[PDB]
C-alpha cells in the first residue's frame, strides 16, 4: 500500500485535479477532474445554462417568490398571472433543455445525450403533473399534448419492434400483433395504429362494420374540450358513447374473434379502469396509466386507482424503474411528491442546471415554499447557491457565477473577498469586469471595496491618473483629495512644476474627478504661459484652492511661487486678482501661522514664510498706486 | 452627433479603454489615416467637440487598429509591419516602442489584416495566411500558423485564450490554436458558396461561442462554434460589403455595425440565436465607413470622406 | 495525461497558486519546482532550483496581494520565501530569489513539516510548525519590504515530536482562528481581543477548541471555506482509517470587553477507504471535500441537505 496523496486544487483551476504518490520510484504527477456531470467545460452547456438563468431569474422579476393574492377580491388576477408565467417559464426551461440535449446530441456523447434526455422527460412529467391544470383546469387538449409527449420522450419502445412482430409472417393473427397494436393505441400514436391495421389484417364478414367504425373513431378521436361550454364535453362524450355502443354491437352479434378485436374494443371504450383490458395489455405502469386517463376518465382526481394497480404491476413498474432515473422520479411528482425528486435529480444522472431550474420553477409555482428545512432559506435556494459554488474553474468566467450567485444569498461576500484578495496586479479588465457584475443588483458595497482595493493595489505601483479614477469612482473623496494633494505637493518643487511626466495623466470619473481641475489649470499655465492669461489661470486656481478646498498645505507654495513671477521688488498688473491676493495672504497669517515654501532663485535668500507674503503684498501696493490710475 | 474633419481618410477608429473602476464614458480615442502619401495615426481627446493631443506619422495604411492597453495601441500596416505605438498619456507623444517588420511578408510585401488586442499577447494575421502571435517584450514571435489555404485573411476574433478564429475570403470561418500542432484548424464553418467575402469579424462578450460576421453582400451572419457548420441566423442589412461589426462590451444586446454604403446601423435585440430594432445614426450623402468604436455611451466612428463621427451620448 | 515532476526522490506536498496556470511542488532532493499551464492544458516546467540543504515537506504559495511569493519549510531548521522574477529565462534556475530565511528563530528551530499562509485580509502572514513543538507566527510589517519578516506570536502547541498539520481559517468574515494538530491532538487556536499584548511578548499559550475523536496521528487537515454559511467546517485525515469533519458554529457578534466559547460538533466519519488517509484537501467555497488514503482512490464527498457528508465519486 502506497501513500497516495490527492491535491484537490479549486482555488485556482477546479479543472485540474492533482494527485502525487509519497514512494520510490514514483515520481509521476497525475492531473485529473471532477465528475463528468459537475465539470462540463464545453460551450454549448455553459450557454444553455446561462439562457436557463437568464430565463428563470432576468425573465421572472417578481414571478420567482411566491406571491400569494385573495381570490374574493378586485385583485384576483394576480394568481393567474402567476401561474402564466410560472408555465411560460417552464415551458422555456423545457426548451432549453431541448435544444441543449438537441445540441449535445450531435456531439459524439451517450451518457450526456441519456442524462439529458432523462432530464427532459422528468421536466416535461413535472409540468404535465403540476403547471398544467392550475391556471385553467379545463385545458384538456393541453394536458393530452403534454402526456402523449412525455410518453415519446420517456422510453423508446417501440422503435424496431414492427419490422419484427410483423416481417412477412402468415399471418397477423397472433398475440404479438395484438399487443404491438394495444402499444400503439395506449400511448396516443393513432396514425401508428391506423397504418399497422391497414398492412395485414383477415377482413370477414360481419365485424368488417365494427373493425371500421373503431378505426374510423381512432383516427378522428377528440382532442379539444373546454369547460366554458357544454357543447365541447358533449361532443367529448359523444365520441365515447359511439365507441362503447360499437363495442357492444360487436361483443354481441357472430363476431367470433373474441380474443383480440373483443379486447381491443374493450381497451378503446371504457372498459379499462377495472384493470381488466388496459393493465392486462401493459409493459409498465405510466403508459398503463395513461391509457386508463385516455379511455376512462380524464381527471387528476383518479391517478392514484391507476398508478397502483395489483402487486405483479407494482414489481414490474418497480423493476424498469432501477434502469432508468425518471421512471421513479415521474411517478414520485405523479403522486403529489415533488420534493423527492430532487434528491434524484442533483446526482450525476441529470448534472445540476436542470435540477436547479426544476427547484426553482416548483418554488416559484407555489410548490415548495418554506417550512423551513435545514439550511435556513428553501431548497431551490439551497440548489441555487450549490450551484454557483460549484461553478468555479480556471476556465470558467466568473460573469455567470456572479449573475447565479446574485438570485440566491450564499456565495457573495465571501466569494467577493476571496476574488478581491487574489486579484491585486496590473489587470484592469478583472477589475471592470467585477464592477459591471456587481453592479447588476443592489450591493453598493462591494463595488466600493473592490474599487478600494483595486486604488490601494495601483498607488503601490506609483501609477499617476490610473489609480486617480479609481481612487476618485466608487471610493467617496477622501482618497481623491488625498491624492490631488500628494500631487500638488509633489508638482510644487522648482519653477517648471512637471512631475506628472512621460506618460501618467489622467482624471475623469463624474463630478467627483472633474471638481479636482486646479491642479490641471495649473500644470496648463506652468507648461503654456499665455501673456497674461495664463498668470491669471494661476491665481484664480490658487485663490480658489487657498478657500478651504484643496486642502491647505501646498496652498503656501503655490502662492509663494505665483507671487515671485509676478514682482519680485518692483510694480507689477493684476485685474481683479490683487484683492483676492491680498484677502487670501491676509487670512492665511491670522489662522494658526503655518506656511512653507520652497526654493529657487529669491527664495533662497529667505528663511521664514511670511517673506513670500510681504512681497506680494507690496507687488500688489506697488501695482495699485502705478497702474490703477489708467483712467479713459 | 457631431462630426468634424481632419483632411485625411480615417481607414480606422478605437475609443481608449477607462481605468479599472471608472465612472464616466470614454474622452480619447486613436484613428488611423490611409490611402494617402503620409499615413498618421493621431489620437483626439474630447455641440460637441474634440482636439488632436498627439500625432505620429505611420509607414503604409494602417489596416487595423487595436489599443492593448491605456498606453499601448497596436498597428497593422499594408507592408506586413505590426507596430505597437506607445502613447504618452502626459507629455502626449505617440512613439515606437516594439515593432515585428517579419510578420507578414511573400516568399513581396503581404499587408495585415486583422489585429487582435488581449494582454499579454499580440495576434494578427495577412494575406499570406500566417497566423502569428506575437508578445509584449519579444523580438520574435511565440507562435506562427502557416496556413496553406488558396484565400486571404481579413479579420481575425478571439473567443476564448488562446484559441482565436479568422474569417478568409470566400466565406469560411476556421478556429485555430495556438498550443496545437500542425497547420490545419480545429473547426470549419463557411456559408453557402464561396462567392461571399467575409471582412469582419467578432465574438460576444458573455458567449464565447456566438460570434457575429459580416460577408461582402450586407448580411450580418451570427454563426455558434457548436451548431454544425453554418450560420445560425443569416438576416440582410445594407447593400454593399460589410466594413466592421462589433457589439458593445456591457450589454450584449446592442450591436453595431458598419457598411460600404454609407450607414451605420445599431440593432437592438433587447438573442441573437433565436423582433430587431434597428436605428442608423448617420444619414446618406456621407461616403462609406471604415471602423466604429463602442465603450458603453460613447461611439467614435471614421468615414471615407475625411469625417470623424462622434456622440458621447447615445442612450440619452 | 500524466507527467513527470523531474524529481529524484519522492514528492511531499503540491500546492497551487490563486490563478489557475501554476503549480508548486517539492520532493525530498531539495528541489523547488513550478509547473505552468498552457492554453491547451498541458503543464509545462517553469523553473527549478534548490532552495534548502534538506528534505522538504511542506510548501505553499502566497496570495497575489504582495506578488508572486511562495514559502517552502524542508528538514534542515529553515524556512526560506521565494520570489518570483519576470526578468528570467524559464528553467534557468535563477527566476525565484529567496528573499528571507527563517532558520535563526527559536520556535522553528527543529524538522518542519508544516507551513502555510495567512489569508490577505489580516496582511502578509504565515505559520510554521516543527518538530520542537512551538508554532512560529511570521508576519512582514511593510508591504514594499519583502525580507522585513519579524516574528509575530510563539505560541506552543505540542511538546513532542510527530506529524505536524497547519490550516488557517479561509473566512474574510469572521476572527483570525489556525487549526493545529499534532500526533493525536488536533487543538485550534483563535485570536483573543488582546492583540497588543500578544505582539510584545507578554501571552503564553493560547487555544480555544480541540477536535477529539481521534485514535491515531493525523495526517493532514484543512479548514473548508465558510462562503454564505455562519459556520465553519474543518476537515481532518487521522491514520485510524476515519475521516472526521468538525463543525463549529460560536462566530457571533463581538461585544465590548465580552467572551466567546468555540463549541465542537462531529459531522459525519467516513471509512471507505480502509487505509490510513494521507490527503485532505477541500473546495474554493466549501462545497466539496476529497480524501486519499492508502488504498489508491480518492473519494470526493459532497454536503447533502442535514450537513451530511455523501461520497459522490471515487476516482481511481
Amino acid at each position: 500500500k502506497n501513500q497516495m496523496y490527492f491535491d484537490w486544487g479549486p482555488g485556482e483551476m477546479l479543472v485540474c485535479e492533482t494527485s502525487f504518490n509519497k514512494k520510490e520510484k514514483s515520481e509521476m504527477v497525475p492531473s485529473c477532474p471532477f465528475i463528468y456531470i459537475i465539470r462540463k467545460d464545453v460551450d454549448v452547456y455553459s450557454q444553455i445554462l446561462r439562457k436557463l438563468f437568464n430565463e428563470s431569474h432576468g425573465i421572472f422579476l417578481g414571478l420567482q417568490r411566491i406571491d400569494e393574492e385573495l381570490t374574493g377580491k378586485s385583485r384576483k388576477s394576480q394568481l393567474v398571472r402567476v401561474s402564466k408565467n410560472y408555465r411560460s417559464v417552464i415551458r422555456a426551461c423545457m426548451e432549453e433543455m431541448h435544444q441543449v440535449a438537441i445540441a449535445a446530441k450531435d456531439p459524439a456523447n451517450g451518457r450526456q445525450f441519456s442524462s439529458q434526455v432523462s432530464i427532459l422527460s422528468a421536466m416535461e412529467l413535472i409540468w404535465n403533473l403540476c403547471e398544467i391544470l392550475f391556471i385553467e383546469v379545463a385545458p384538456a387538449g393541453p394536458l393530452l399534448l403534454h402526456l402523449l409527449d412525455w410518453v415519446r420522450l420517456h422510453v423508446c419502445e417501440v422503435d424496431s419492434l414492427s419490422a419484427d412482430v410483423l416481417g412477412s409472417e402468415n399471418p397477423s393473427k397472433h398475440d404479438s400483433f395484438w399487443n404491438l397494436v394495444t402499444i400503439l393505441v395506449l400511448q396516443g400514436r393513432l396514425d401508428e395504429a391506423r397504418q399497422m391495421l391497414s398492412k395485414e389484417a383477415d377482413a370477414s364478414p360481419a365485424s368488417a362494420g365494427i373493425c371500421r367504425i373503431m378505426g374510423d373513431l381512432m383516427r378522428t378521436m377528440p382532442i379539444l374540450s373546454p369547460g366554458n361550454t357544454q357543447t365541447l364535453t358533449e361532443l367529448e362524450l359523444k365520441w365515447q358513447h359511439w365507441h362503447e355502443e360499437c363495442e357492444r354491437y360487436l361483443q354481441d352479434s357472430t363476431f367470433a374473434t373474441s380474443p383480440h378485436l373483443e379486447s381491443l374494443l374493450k381497451i378503446m371504450l371504457g372498459d379499462e379502469a377495472a384493470l381488466l383490458e388496459q393493465k392486462e395489455l401493459l409493459s409498465n405502469w405510466y403508459h398503463f396509466l395513461v391509457t386508463r386517463l385516455l379511455y376512462s376518465n380524464p381527471t387528476v382526481k383518479p391517478i392514484d386507482l391507476h398508478y397502483y394497480a395489483q402487486s405483479s404491476l407494482d414489481l414490474f413498474l418497480g423493476g424498469e424503474s432501477s434502469p432508468e432515473p425518471l421512471d421513479n422520479i415521474l411517478l414520485a411528482a405523479f403522486e403529489f411528491d415533488i420534493h423527492q425528486v430532487i434528491k434524484e435529480c442533483s446526482i450525476a444522472l441529470s448534472n445540476w442546471w436542470f435540477v436547479a431550474h426544476l427547484t426553482d420553477l416548483l418554488d416559484h409555482c407555489k410548490l415548495l415554499q418554506s417550512h423551513n428545512l435545514y439550511f435556513g432559506s428553501n431548497m431551490r435556494e439551497f440548489l441555487l447557491l450549490e450551484y454557483a459554488s460549484g461553478l468555479f474553474a480556471h476556465p470558467s468566467l466568473w460573469q455567470l457565477g456572479v449573475d447565479y450567485f446574485d438570485y440566491c444569498p450564499e456565495l457573495g461576500r465571501v466569494s467577493l473577498e476571496l476574488h478581491i484578495e487574489r486579484i491585486p496586479l496590473n489587470t484592469e479588465q478583472k477589475a471592470l469586469k467585477v464592477l459591471r457584475i456587481c453592479e447588476q443588483r443592489q450591493m453598493t458595497e462591494q463595488v466600493r471595496s473592490i474599487c478600494k482595493i483595486l486604488a490601494m493595489k495601483a498607488v503601490r505601483n506609483n501609477r499617476l491618473g490610473s489609480a486617480l479614477s479609481w481612487s476618485i469612482r466608487a471610493k467617496d473623496a477622501a482618497f481623491a483629495t488625498l491624492v490631488s494633494d500628494r500631487f500638488l505637493r509633489d508638482y510644487c518643487e522648482r519653477g517648471c512644476f512637471s512631475d506628472l511626466d512621460l506618460i501618467d495623466n489622467l482624471g475623469p470619473a463624474m463630478m467627483l474627478s472633474d471638481r479636482l481641475t486646479f491642479l490641471g489649470k495649473y500644470r496648463e499655465f506652468h507648461r503654456m504661459y499665455g501673456e497674461k492669461r495664463f498668470a491669471d489661470a494661476a491665481s484664480l486656481l490658487l485663490s480658489l484652492m487657498t478657500s478651504r478646498i484643496a486642502p491647505r498645505s501646498f496652498w503656501m507654495t503655490l502662492l509663494t511661487d505665483a507671487l515671485p513671477l509676478l514682482e519680485q521688488k518692483q510694480v507689477i498688473f493684476s485685474a481683479e486678482q490683487t484683492y483676492e491676493l491680498m484677502r487670501c495672504l491676509e487670512d492665511l497669517t491670522s489662522r494658526r501661522p503655518v506656511h512653507g515654501e520652497s526654493d529657487t532663485e529669491q527664495l533662497q535668500d529667505d528663511d521664514i514664510e511670511t517673506t513670500k507674503v510681504e512681497m506680494l503684498r507690496l507687488s500688489l501696493a506697488r501695482n495699485l498706486a502705478r497702474a490703477i490710475i489708467r483712467e479713459g | 452627433i457631431y462630426a468634424k474633419f481632419v483632411s485625411q481618410k480615417i481607414s480606422k477608429t478605437r475609443w481608449r479603454p477607462l481605468p479599472p473602476g471608472s465612472l464616466q464614458t470614454a474622452e480619447t480615442f486613436a484613428t488611423g489615416s490611409w490611402d494617402n502619401e503620409e499615413n498618421y495615426i493621431s489620437l483626439w481627446s474630447i455641440e460637441g467637440d474634440h482636439q488632436l493631443l498627439c500625432d505620429i506619422r505611420h509607414h503604409g495604411d494602417v489596416m487595423d487598429l487595436q489599443f492593448f492597453d491605456q498606453e499601448r495601441i497596436v498597428a497593422a500596416s499594408s507592408t506586413g509591419c505590426v507596430t505597437v505605438f506607445l502613447h504618452h498619456p502626459n507629455n502626449q507623444t505617440l512613439s515606437v516602442n516594439q515593432q515585428w517588420t517579419t510578420a507578414h511578408y511573400h516568399t513581396s510585401s503581404a499587408p495585415c489584416t486583422g489585429v487582435v488586442c488581449n494582454n499579454p499577447e499580440i495576434v494578427t494575421v495577412g494575406e499570406d495566411g500566417r497566423i502569428n502571435l506575437f508578445r509584449a517584450d519579444h523580438k520574435e514571435a511565440v507562435r506562427t500558423i502557416d496556413n496553406a489555404d488558396s484565400s486571404t485573411l481579413h479579420a481575425v476574433t478571439f473567443l476564448r485564450t488562446p484559441e482565436i478564429l479568422t474569417v478568409n475570403s470566400i466565406g469560411q470561418l476556421k478556429i485555430w490554436d495556438f498550443r496545437q500542432q500542425g497547420n490545419e484548424p480545429s473547426q470549419i464553418l463557411s456559408l453557402t458558396g464561396d462567392r461571399v467575402p467575409l471582412h469582419c469579424v467578432d465574438r460576444h462578450p458573455n458567449q464565447q461561442h456566438v460570434v457575429a460576421t459580416g460577408g461582402q453582400d450586407g448580411m450580418l451572419s451570427i454563426w455558434d462554434v457548436r451548431q454544425g457548420t453554418m450560420p445560425v441566423s443569416l438576416l440582410k442589412a445594407h447593400e454593399a460589403e460589410m466594413w466592421e461589426v462589433h457589439f458593445h462590451p456591457s450589454n450584449p444586446e446592442h450591436l453595431f455595425t458598419c457598411s460600404e454604403d454609407g450607414s451605420l446601423w445599431h440593432w437592438d435585440a433587447s438573442s441573437w440565436l433565436s423582433r430587431i430594432e434597428i436605428t442608423s445614426l448617420l444619414p446618406s450623402r456621407s461616403l462609406s465607413v471604415n471602423t466604429l468604436d463602442v465603450l458603453g455611451p460613447c461611439l467614435v466612428c471614421g468615414t471615407d470622406a475625411e469625417a470623424i463621427y462622434v456622440t458621447r451620448h447615445l442612450f440619452s | 495525461r500524466s507527467i513527470a515532476a523531474d524529481h529524484k526522490d519522492l514528492i511531499h506536498d503540491v500546492s497551487f497558486d490563486f490563478h489557475g496556470r501554476r503549480m508548486a511542488t517539492c520532493s525530498s532532493d531539495q528541489s523547488v519546482k513550478v509547473w505552468d499551464k498552457s492554453e491547451s492544458g498541458d503543464w509545462h516546467c517553469t523553473a527549478s532550483w534548490k532552495t534548502h540543504s534538506g528534505s522538504v515537506w511542506r510548501v505553499t504559495w502566497a496570495h497575489p496581494e504582495f506578488g508572486q511569493v511562495l514559502a517552502s519549510c524542508s528538514f534542515d531548521r529553515t524556512a526560506a520565501v521565494w520570489e518570483e522574477i519576470v526578468g528570467e529565462s524559464n528553467d534557468k534556475l535563477r527566476g525565484q530569489s529567496h528573499w528571507v530565511k527563517r532558520t535563526t528563530l527559536v520556535d522553528s528551530r527543529t524538522s518542519v513539516t508544516d507551513v502555510k499562509f495567512a489569508p490577505k485580509h489580516m496582511g502578509l502572514m504565515l505559520a510554521t510548525c516543527s518538530a520542537d513543538g512551538i508554532v512560529r507566527i511570521y508576519e512582514a510589517p511593510d508591504v514594499m519590504n519583502l525580507s522585513q519578516w519579524s516574528l509575530q506570536h510563539e505560541i506552543s502547541c505540542k511538546l513532542s515530536c510527530s506529524c505536524i498539520s497547519w490550516n488557517p481559517s479561509s473566512s474574510r468574515a469572521h476572527s483570525p482562528m489556525i487549526a493545529v494538530g499534532s500526533d493525536d491532538s488536533s487543538p485550534n487556536a483563535m485570536a483573543k481581543v488582546q492583540i497588543f499584548e500578544y505582539n510584545e511578548n507578554t501571552r503564553k499559550y493560547a487555544k480555544a477548541e480541540t477536535l477529539m475523536t481521534v485514535t491515531d496521528p493525523v495526517h493532514d487537515i484543512a479548514f473548508a471555506p465558510n462562503l454564505g454559511r455562519s459556520f465553519h467546517i474543518l476537515a481532518i485525515a487521522t491514520k485510524d482509517v476515519r475521516i472526521f469533519t468538525l463543525k463549529p458554529v460560536r462566530k457571533e457578534l463581538t461585544s465590548s470587553g465580552g467572551p466567546t466559547k468555540f463549541e465542537i460538533h462531529i459531522v459525519a466519519q467516513f471509512d471507505n477507504h480502509n487505509s490510513q488517509v494521507w490527503r485532505v484537501s477541500w473546495n474554493i467555497t466549501g462545497t466539496v471535500l476529497a480524501s486519499s488514503g492508502d488504498d489508491g482512490c480518492v473519494r470526493l464527498w459532497k454536503a447533502n441537505y442535514m450537513d451530511n457528508w455523501k461520497c459522490t465519486g471515487i476516482l481511481k
